[PDB]
Order: C-alpha cells, then sequence, then structure tokens
C-alpha cells in the first residue's frame, strides 16, 4: 500500500523531465530517433497514469517534441486534462502545448470550451490571460462564436492586461466571425478610447487590420485615426497608423491631402530613424497619389530627399 | 476515486455536481465541453467528471472511459419522451469493455415535477435488473432540493472502499 | 501580422519556434529549413531585411533576422509591416530576455524555453505585439513568477 506509493515516487525520481529529455537527446544524437521513440512510449504510459504533475511534465516534453516536429495530437485529450488542472502551474503547460499543437479539424475544438469560459470567468487575471493566449493560437470557429459573448465583457475588465489581451484575441475572433464584428465594431471604437494607452493600442492594431481587410469601415473613422495618431506617442502605434494610411491614401486622396501637413510636422519632430524612414516612404506615396493638380509637392519631396540623404 | 458521470442534456448532471460541491443550486447552461471536480465524501475523495449530455457531445464520451472507477447516470424522470434514448445510450456505454470493472450508481432526477416516474419503473425501463456481473443501485433524486444525494454517495463509497 | 518566430542555431537545430498562421507540422519544419537556408548563408554584412519565403504562403512577406555567435533570430511577418519597427521590437525583446533571465544564453533557450515562450507570449500573441514597454512586460513576467511561487 504505502510502499507501493513509495515505489511510484521512486520511479518518478527515475523519470525524466523536459530538461532530462533535452540532455538525453543531446547525449544520444546518433540514437535520436530510437531515444525519442522510447521517450514517447514512456510519455504515453505516464499519461496513462493519474498524476497530474507527471502528466504535465510529459506534456512539457511533448510540446518540446512538437517543436522538434513530432506527432503528439494523439494525447490531445491528455493536454485537455492538463489544462483543466486545478493548479495553474499545469494550466500554463497545457495551454502552451495546445497553442502550438491543437488543430481546428479535431474534437478538442468542441470538447474544451467549458475550461475556456471557466478560466475567462476566473477572476484571477493570469489564468484568464493565459487561456486567451491559448485561444489566440488555438481558437476555432465554434469556439470563437461561443466565447465572444464572454470575451466582449472581458474587454471591459478591471485590469488593463486582460483588456488588451482580450482585444487582441477578439481580432482573430472577428477573423472567424464578422458576425461578431457588426455589433462589436462600436465596442471596438469604444475600446479605442480606453484611458490606458495599452488597451488603446490593442484596439488600434485590431482596427488597422480590419480596415486592411475591409476598406469599407474606415471612411467615417478617418478623423478618429487622425486624432488617434495625434494623441498617440508610442513609436509602433504611430507606425501602424501611418501604414494604415499608406494603405488608405490610394483609396481616398483627400485623406492623404489632409494628413500630409501633420505628417510633415511629425517628420520635423521625428527623432527615431526607423519612424523617419516609414514616414518618408508613406509621404512619398501620398505625394505620388496627390501630384495630379497640387503643384507644391516639389517642396515636400525636397524635404523628403534631404531626409533620405 | 476517478468517477465518470454521464447522462442526457438538461438532465441535471452539472446541477447535481455543483450542489455536491457547495450546497447551492446554480444557474446552468448546456455543457458543451465537460467539467471536472474532486468530491470528498465519508473521508473518501471522489474525482467525478461531468461530461456533456447533448447528442452532439455523446460520441466524444469514449475519451473519458480510461481509469474510470465509477459510472453515474443522471435520470430525468420528467423527460419521459427521452427514456428510450437514455436506455440505448446506457446499453451502448455498458457494451464497452473498458467499464467492465467500474461501478454504476443511478440518479433518478427531476422528482419535483408531478409527472416524475418512480425509480422502480426507471429500473424496468433501463433494464437494470438485467445487468450481469454488475453491482448496481437506483434511487430517486431531486437536484433543486437535494433529496437522494448523500445516500447514493454512501452507497458508491461503500462499494469503492474496502475499509472504514 | 507576425506569422511565425523561429530561433535556431548555425546547424539548423531549433532553439525557439512559434507559429501564428495555421501550418501543418511537416510544413512547419519545411519552412524552418527554408528559413535556415535563406538566412544562415547570409553574410554578417548582408541587410537584415530579407524577402519572405514561399512555403509560408508568398514571398510578399518578409523575413526579419538578426544573428550572433551561432544563434539566429528570425520573425516571419507579412508584407505590410515595419521591418525597422520589427527590428526595434526584436531588440527590445532581447533586452527583456536579458532583464528576465539575468544575461540569457543558449542554455536558457535549451532548458528554460518554457519561460522564454512565456516572455514571447507577453510580447506577442497570434501575430499581435502585446507590449512594447519593456519595464511593463518584465513587471508582468515577475508578477506571473510571483503567482507561481506563492501557490
Ligand atoms: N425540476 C427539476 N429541475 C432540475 C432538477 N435538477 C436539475 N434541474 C434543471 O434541469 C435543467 C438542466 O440541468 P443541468 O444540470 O444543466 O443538466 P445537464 O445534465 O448538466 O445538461 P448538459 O450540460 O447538456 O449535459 C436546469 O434548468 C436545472 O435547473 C431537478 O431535480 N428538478
Ligand atoms: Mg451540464
Amino acid at each position: 500500500m504505502a510502499l507501493k506509493m513509495v515505489k511510484g515516487s521512486i520511479d518518478r525520481m527515475f523519470d525524466k523531465n523536459l530538461q532530462d529529455l533535452v540532455r538525453g537527446i543531446r547525449n544520444h544524437k546518433e540514437d535520436e530517433a530510437k531515444y525519442i521513440s522510447q521517450c514517447i512510449d514512456e510519455i504515453k504510459q505516464e499519461l496513462k497514469q493519474d498524476n497530474i504533475a507527471v502528466k504535465a511534465n510529459a506534456v512539457c516534453k511533448l510540446t518540446y517534441l512538437q517543436m522538434l516536429g513530432y506527432d503528439i495530437s494523439w494525447a490531445a485529450f491528455n493536454i485537455i486534462e492538463v489544462m483543466s488542472a486545478s493548479k495553474f502551474t499545469f494550466k500554463r503547460i497545457g495551454y502552451l502545448a495546445a497553442s502550438q499543437s491543437f488543430h481546428e479539424g479535431t474534437d478538442v475544438i468542441m470538447l474544451t470550451t467549458n475550461q475556456i469560459r471557466k478560466d475567462l470567468s476566473s477572476p484571477s487575471q493570469y489564468d484568464t490571460g493565459v487561456a486567451l493566449t491559448g485561444l489566440s493560437c488555438f481558437v476555432t470557429p465554434d469556439l470563437a462564436r461561443d466565447l465572444a459573448n464572454d470575451i466582449m465583457t472581458l474587454m471591459s475588465h478591471t485590469k488593463p492586461y486582460i483588456r488588451k489581451k482580450a482585444v487582441l484575441i477578439m481580432y482573430k475572433v472577428f477573423l472567424k466571425y464578422p458576425e461578431s464584428l457588426r455589433p462589436a465594431f462600436p465596442r471596438l471604437k469604444e475600446k479605442l478610447e480606453d484611458p490606458d494607452p495599452g488597451v488603446q493600442s490593442a484596439a488600434v492594431n485590431v482596427i488597422c487590420e480590419l480596415a486592411r481587410r475591409n476598406p469599407k469601415n474606415y471612411l467615417s473613422l478617418a478623423p478618429l485615426f487622425f486624432k488617434l495618431m495625434t494623441s498617440s506617442t508610442n513609436n509602433w502605434v504611430l507606425i501602424k497608423i501611418i501604414k494604415l494610411f499608406g494603405a488608405l491614401t490610394p483609396l481616398e486622396p483627400r485623406l492623404g491631402k489632409k494628413l500630409i501637413e501633420p505628417l510633415t510636422n511629425l517628420i520635423h519632430s521625428t527623432s527615431a530613424m526607423s519612424l523617419l524612414y516609414e514616414c518618408v516612404n508613406t509621404v512619398i506615396a501620398v505625394l505620388i497619389s496627390l501630384s495630379s493638380g497640387m503643384p507644391n509637392h516639389s517642396a515636400s519631396i525636397q524635404l523628403c530627399v534631404q531626409k533620405l540623404r | 476515486m476517478r468517477i465518470l458521470m454521464v447522462g442526457l442534456d438538461a438532465a441535471g448532471k452539472t446541477t447535481i455536481l455543483y450542489k455536491l460541491k457547495l450546497g447551492e443550486i446554480v444557474t446552468t447552461i448546456p455543457t458543451i465541453g465537460f467539467n471536472v471536480e474532486t468530491v470528498e465524501y465519508k473521508n473518501i475523495s471522489f474525482t467525478v467528471w461531468d461530461v456533456g449530455g447533448l447528442d452532439k457531445i455523446r460520441p466524444l464520451w469514449r475519451h473519458y472511459f480510461q481509469n474510470t472507477q465509477g459510472l453515474i447516470f443522471v435520470v430525468d424522470s420528467n423527460d419521459r419522451e427521452r427514456v428510450n434514448e437514455a436506455r440505448e445510450e446506457l446499453m451502448r456505454m455498458l457494451a464497452e469493455d473498458e467499464l467492465r470493472d467500474a461501478v454504476l450508481l443511478v440518479f433518478a432526477n427531476k422528482q419535483d415535477l408531478p409527472n416524475a416516474m418512480n425509480a422502480a419503473e426507471i429500473t424496468d425501463k433501463l433494464g437494470l435488473h438485467s445487468l450481469r456481473h454488475r453491482n448496481w443501485y437506483i434511487q430517486a433524486t431531486c437536484a433543486t432540493s437535494g433529496d437522494g444525494l448523500y445516500e447514493g454517495l454512501d452507497w458508491l463509497s461503500n462499494q469503492l472502499r474496502n475499509q472504514k | 501580422m507576425i506569422k511565425a518566430i523561429l530561433i535556431f542555431n548555425n546547424h539548423g537545430k531549433p532553439r525557439l519556434s512559434k507559429f501564428y498562421q495555421p501550418y501543418s507540422e511537416d510544413t512547419q519544419q519545411q519552412i524552418i529549413r527554408e528559413t535556415f537556408h535563406l538566412v544562415s548563408k547570409r553574410d554578417e554584412n548582408v541587410c537584415n531585411f530579407l524577402e519572405g519565403g514561399l512555403l509560408i504562403g508568398g514571398s510578399d512577406n518578409k523575413l526579419i533576422y538578426r544573428h550572433y555567435a551561432t544563434l539566429y533570430f528570425v520573425f516571419c511577418v507579412d508584407s505590410s509591416e515595419s521591418e525597422l519597427g520589427i527590428l526595434d521590437l526584436i531588440q527590445v525583446f532581447v533586452e527583456t530576455l536579458d532583464k528576465c533571465f539575468e544575461n540569457v544564453c543558449e542554455l536558457d533557450l535549451i532548458f528554460h524555453v518554457d519561460k522564454v515562450h512565456n516572455i514571447l507570449a507577453e510580447m506577442v500573441m497570434g501575430g499581435m505585439v502585446l507590449e512594447t514597454n519593456m519595464n511593463e512586460i518584465v513587471t508582468q513576467i515577475d508578477a506571473q513568477n510571483k503567482l507561481e511561487k506563492s501557490e
């Protein structure tokens, strides 16, 4: 009885971990295929066990072998169990496995949804964000449709971290359901007004991608993006908006016509050479688009070529 | 004690599980996936796995047969038109070789409705008397009021455990 | 945006691989070897801004890479992106790696790739850069570590 548990613990002590696995494959590079086959059989048997921690370390090695490129989808239900553990220290491992291993053509796409809405409903922000990450790398259509009802409120979370991560996962949710976009588009605009700059930027990139895919949704939002740059001070956000406009100016010449002056001022105030080049290229595109009928783009191109020199 | 607990949709599986947990009746949505919780009753810890009862999720019941030590079938007596579908599901489930050495506890739920059918006719309809090599039991249960829960728990612990 | 992030040695052995666009396993390793050929043969004075691969779905994309010693750091991203901005994000990500691992090395990519993946996640998800405040992201990483240690 107790001695059998002691024997199990001793075997666990003689069991390998992810680090033990990597050390072994390093020591057995010549016998790599044989060693990994033996290890995968051991992992199958240790998943046949009921120790959640042993199965979690098995999932660690399985995710590693997934990085080494081997089939572990046979233990997808095991990974489900691991991510369903009461301790988040194993939920991280399970979600990390599922993010790079699960596939929308499988049954995990419907078997898991309860854990997702539980972890999202979980007040502790870390697990909720981790589940959001796992879905961001593994969300399926039925999953996104059934989860958006909660994720939209998650976008209203107290802690901004959940809000940004939720907006970023919502983008892919839109990529699988514009049926969510139609009602959430005003909510996305509202999130664009989150006092925290981070949630702001999350909504910023989401809407930039949305416009990139559908240029039918930015026309009324052009002043919004203008005010959005002007309030924006972060480099990557500024670059993203400027690139959106480089994608929008050929469709609306007047938009670039208005944008050129504040963009020129930004070029005056720009200190990052990376932002400098992007601004230069975008305004060159704008000047090319506008050159029909505005005989002063020569001065702007002159400034641009001073910058290029 | 790993327990796999099954049933049909809108039967009362999740309500029973949460009432077992914390002693309250919770608002329930259809269980598309599954829920897992560990139950400690009579100094014995039970890991009861509530699977979804929907027809669409029924094919995926194969995956949780592993290492399962007990089966529980939440029976909706108010849902008299689905007693058939219940009995074919139970017959197909017991046909699996993986659950040959598990135990089966039957929960005749929804007894508050006046149309509820007694556990004896539940046994007759499900054919529990025809079970061979199978220690089994049946009891009338009520999810909202709780009646019938603890004695079934005592029964399950009685067969599963080997000592006090 | 970002399609995949691949970290590998000078012999093509992986050190960190994360994908964001859907790709089967075999497609993933084929992309890995393709990127290894497209990058590892480049000289150290070759521009870091390379065109994207074909197995990823089109050369319109870009392969932003930076390498040192025997380690290569490539971020598979699409066409509409800021190669310079991607490079700045790579640099700040490496600085965050230094902040979190206390002078991270290859050994950390070998044995601690889980926490490296965690840092990358806090950096980017599904092709979406979550954070560019390096203090803020290291604060999150330490917060998650504190939660893990507490319980
Ligand atoms: N009248 C009555 N209703 C009950 C009883 N037990 C549960 N219910 C109700 O039955 C409905 C379905 O209960 P659930 O627990 O969600 O059913 P389930 O078996 O989990 O359904 P799935 O998740 O689809 O598998 C809910 O409205 C419950 O409140 C009971 O004893 N009497
Ligand atoms: Mg249920």
